[PDB]
């Protein structure tokens, strides 16, 4: 699974996220990567946000649009939330994994609970910054 | 606030002792040029949308990571290739599952949110959808990877 | 206090264009079978079992655009969806674009239960149904006349 | 489309949603039906929804669990919630349709915003109501 998140200029928000699956999937399984709300999901009111994990947890959570529920609904930061959803809820019910976010402000967060997220960040005119372990 | 992206190339179980630098360096490499091309878009006046499009659809030429080119294989050594883009402005989306004839789902995807009135397309149905709309069809074995083959032989004998 | 809602689907139905025998027969189906969900849980049964029971019955009755009596894609052939949600669990199980299961909304409980998977499509969700010894049927056996005739007046205008 | 949601006499929510599709559908098209949070969704703590209508907008609102965020985030009723998703914000995007609700606490929604909705419900050791228009 891949993913990329972005605030433009104009103050739009867009998410888009692409996978092949498992080794050895059973063929005809679907996961969170093309799901709506699961692991896909951009609101310019609130946030654009791509997951990566185990799917099926993803999936029963809405992992991406509760990330953006607990922002305009709950009043919860971008922090807040991320901590809630990845290092919280996604952990009760046996999920790992991560995801990248930006909400309306241009906050970005890279959570996980894994060992590692291949992932970059970078503000417009400004070096990026990589990352694959824990930091 | 200023313009950002992030990007992503999956989480999961990465470890120091089971990597070497020269693997780590080249994940570093794909994921910096790959953010860079991002963030000059941006600056360029680029939308959210064209970027995150670009962003993944190099991240699927890309044989490092699992989606497109390198994409993992099935239990039948299959590739099934699912993706999603969203609007946050318009809050139209659209998505492809379980393709293997189009070489850049997310560019299906996109497909699908634009150039139709539905948000999710699937196998066949997708497939011909896109051929309609003039992607063309690929062979599914031009995502297969030696490293990736390797890993469902290994997942097998475990 | 247990309750139970069913629906067989929200849109343009006008009392212009129904009849007082059709209106009936609607009536007497969704009676029927919200009747039997509340029997189901005045006894004491699952709310999962009750939703999986009454959408079991909506499918197998011919007047709902479900199982049999499935409206027909452009190609005269029939692609069916089904999703179940456990709200003790939080588990779900899911398919969509099966053409030979009789009955989505049990191959939905089937992906929960008998997989560790949330969501299977097409010909690989109608595989492991078969593997786990779900019946194939023909596709025509959710065809009807009605829903024919709807598809050619849909090819008119 | 069809759908049930029960909440039986231990507290547990479930919630199942089967379609057909629409009539001269493009082959391969996936509506909310099948997937979670959009046609179908449960939770104890919040709600049970089934969503029958137009599709899309179901999927791009996310409408089953925006009824239970709603109610468990924004602290509104669920007949604010129902009020909320069917009659401001899937009319907003161009969506028509209904779905069906029951809270923790056993109250019931059958809300829709077309001409109709084939619908019943009924509690335990009561009488059964049923509905095709408004
Ligand atoms: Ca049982
Ligand atoms: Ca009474
Ligand atoms: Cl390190
Ligand atoms: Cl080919
Ligand atoms: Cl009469
Ligand atoms: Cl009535
Ligand atoms: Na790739
Ligand atoms: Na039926």
């Amino acid at each position: 699974t891949v993913g990329a998140v972005a605030l433009d200029l104009d103050g739009n928000l867009a998410a888009a996220t692409s996978t092949g699956g498992w080794t050895n999937k059973l063929p005809g399984r679907v996961g969170d990567s093309p799901l709506v709300g699961a692991g896909c999901y951009a609101n310019n009111a609130s946030v654009a946000v791509s997951c990566t994990g185990t799917g099926e947890v993803f999936i029963r959570a809405l992992a991406a649009y509760d990330i953006a529920a607990l922002m305009d609904y709950g009043g919860l930061s971008l922090a807040e939330a991320c901590e809630r959803v990845v290092m919280e809820k996604l952990p009760a019910l046996g999920g790992s994994g991560g995801l990248i976010a930006i909400d309306h402000e241009g906050n970005v967060a890279l959570p996980f609970n894994t060992e590692g997220m291949y992932r970059a960040w970078g503000y417009a005119g400004d070096t990026p910054t990589t990352g694959i372990y824990r930091e | 606030g200023k313009a950002v992206i992030a990007i992503h190339g999956g989480a999961g179980a990465i470890s120091r002792a089971q990597m070497s630098l020269q693997q780590e360096l080249r994940y570093i490499e794909a994921l910096s040029a790959i953010v860079e091309t991002g963030q000059k878009m941006l600056e360029a006046g680029e939308s959210a949308l064209d970027v995150v499009t670009e962003a993944v659809r190099l991240l699927e030429e890309c044989p490092l990571f699992n989606a497109g080119i390198g994409a993992v294989f099935t239990r039948d050594e299959t590739h099934e290739l699912d993706a999603c883009v969203m609007d946050g402005n318009t809050l139209k989306a659209g998505a492809v599952a379980g393709v293997s004839h189009l070489r850049n789902p997310v560019l299906a995807a996109r497909l699908v949110m634009e150039q139709s009135p539905h948000v999710m397309m699937i196998g066949e149905g997708a497939e011909n959808f896109a051929f309609a709309r003039g992607m063309e069809r690929v062979s599914p074995e031009i995502f297969s990877t030696s490293l990736r083959y390797e890993q469902l032989l290994a997942a097998r004998k475990e």
